[PDB]
């Protein structure tokens, strides 16, 4: 039932984090610990969205 | 009580308004470094 507030800490603070590169970093940490995730990846909305 | 993608983008696509401002390459970086086809082999 849900997620915990854990993941969705974790991942906002990649699309919260600041326009640093280093803050990318952040991105792959969290994708690396949630694999059924990295699909959405494929998509890149985020990206297509700029 | 383990998957993601729900919670986690449910509340950081809103978020998301700002990486529509912060930089596109930005999140290409390590989208490649990952592998889009690559990141489609992460099932059983």
């Amino acid at each position: 039932g849900s997620i915990s507030p854990s993941a969705l800490q974790d991942l906002l603070r990649t699309l919260k984090s600041p326009s640093s590169p280093q803050q990318q970093q952040q991105v792959l940490n969290i994708l690396k610990s949630n694999p059924q995730l990295m699909a959405a990846f494929i998509k890149q909305r985020t990206a297509k969205y700029v | 009580g383990s998957e993601g993608q729900s919670d986690e983008r449910a509340l950081l696509d809103q978020l998301h308004t700002l990486l529509s401002n912060t930089d596109a390459t930005g999140l290409e970086e390590i989208d490649r470094a990952l592998g889009i086809p690559e990141l489609v082999n992460q099932g059983q």
